[PDB]
């Protein structure tokens, strides 16, 4: 029924600064308290600052002491955000949140919550892969067969492509999402399942392509 | 100051959920429940304890007593899976609950399968060493993935993926612990820990083979 709208986010290299903005409609902005609260992509919810419509009452989360600072221009009908010495914790969607509770009873929650803006610390570059070969064993998946792979690591950006065998191997294999880690670079795994009796006598190659960084690896996967 | 919620809690359609949130003389403070659906912002359905904001559907309620809030959801529709978040104030701090990720049961429980992978020897020639943990065909796709040195936690150097649907409706995910080579060698063992819907499957690999 009424809304938070942010702004401001983006790419930001660790040690860097970045200002956010959140602008109101539909309810008079000088009447409330206002928040901030961030989400790390796949994580929960994390409280960042709260400040009362007459800026006079401010507090913020321990993560966050000292290097941000929350205002507002009732004028402008704005809550900003000022961030500074950034670092990739600090990765996370930031919402701007209303709090039309009763301060005095210490009634509160928050109602609306804004669509929310991503701030990605990163100074992350193209890079090429490093590809491991993951040495078969027969301990997880058998009945008859071993499981063997490849670890795609630290390459930026996406995508990677991946077969075995230049594409004549395809039943059994399993390419896992890529995980974007706190270095800001990915990494991933492909597995195939293979008959352990061929283990002696048929080769395996993971054929992995990274054409953002215009790297191919063809990595041998032989048994311990 | 913290509030504790199940990770998961999964239920077949039309039955009742009840997700859960234990905090210290939580009975003394304001719950509020919050649910949010993938790519979506929150959005509160319990604040006051008790009091559902008006177009929130009259299946969902909630309770504070016993100092633990309950947000229950009675004839639970596919519509309702989302993850849920308690809230309430610890004198001006702000504190959440870790979430809960509701699954409605489209199709029956599967158990994950695990592979552990030790560090290759050509990566710790490069002055690195990576495990690989890779967790495949369960569902509902909530799963919790914890690393040991030895017999004992890991603080640094995780990186675990969301879960993934894969093709047959079942999820996977990855799990990735980063060390340096002399921590590698100077522990007996390492292992993933998988928990998914209350049961553990643990890998254990070793620098030894």
């Amino acid at each position: 029924e009424v809304q938070l709208q942010e702004s401001g986010g983006g790419l930001v290299k660790p040690g860097g600064s970045l200002r956010l903005s959140c602008a109101a409609s539909g309810f008079t902005f000088s009447s409330y308290s206002m928040n901030w609260v961030r989400q790390a992509p796949g994580k929960g919810l994390e409280w960042v600052s709260s400040i009362t419509s007459s800026s006079s009452y401010i507090y913020y989360a321990d993560s966050v002491k000292g290097r941000f600072t929350i205002s507002r221009d009732n004028a402008k009908n704005s809550l900003y955000l000022q961030m500074n010495s950034l670092r990739a914790e600090d990765t996370a969607v930031y919402y701007c949140a209303r709090d039309p509770g009763i301060a005095a009873a210490d009634n509160h929650w928050f109602d609306p919550w804004g669509q929310g803006t991503l701030v990605t610390v990163s100074s992350a570059s193209t890079k090429g892969p490093s590809v491991f070969p993951l040495a078969p064993s027969s301990s997880s998946k058998s009945g008859g067969t071993a499981a063997l792979g490849c670890l795609v690591k630290d390459y930026f950006p996406e995508p990677v492509t991946v077969s075995w065998n230049s594409g004549a191997l395809t039943s059994g294999v399993h390419t896992f999402p890529a995980v974007l880690q706190s270095s800001g670079l990915y990494s991933l795994s492909s597995v195939v399942t293979v008959p352990s009796s061929s283990l002696g006598t048929q080769t395996y190659i993971c054929n992995v392509n990274h054409k953002p960084s215009n790297t191919k690896v063809d990595k041998r996967v032989e048994p311990k | 100051y913290e509030l504790t919620q199940p990770p998961s809690v999964s239920v077949s359609p039309g039955q009742t959920a009840s997700i859960t949130c234990s905090g210290d003389k939580l009975g003394d403070k304001y719950a509020c429940w919050y649910q949010q659906k993938p790519g979506q912002s929150p959005v509160v359905v319990i604040y006051q304890d008790t009091k559902r904001p008006s177009g929130i559907p009259e299946r969902f309620s909630g309770s504070n007593s016993g100092n633990t809030a309950t947000l229950t959801i009675s004839g639970t529709q596919a519509m309702d899976e989302a993850d849920y978040y308690c809230q309430a104030w610890d004198s001006s701090t702000v504190v959440f609950g870790g979430g809960t990720k509701l699954t409605v049961l489209g199709q029956p429980k599967a158990a994950p399968s695990v592979t552990l992978f030790p560090p290759s020897s050509e990566e710790l020639q490069a002055n690195k060493a990576t495990l690989v943990c890779l967790i495949s065909d369960f569902y509902p796709g909530a799963v919790t993935v914890a690393w040991k040195a030895d017999s004992s936690p890991v603080k640094a150097g995780v990186e675990t993926t969301t879960p993934s649907k894969q093709s047959n409706n079942k999820y996977a995910a990855s799990s990735y612990l980063s060390l340096t080579p002399e921590q590698w060698k100077s522990h007996r063992s390492y292992s993933c820990q998988v928990t998914h819907e209350g049961s553990t499957v643990e890998k254990t690999v070793a620098p030894t083979e």
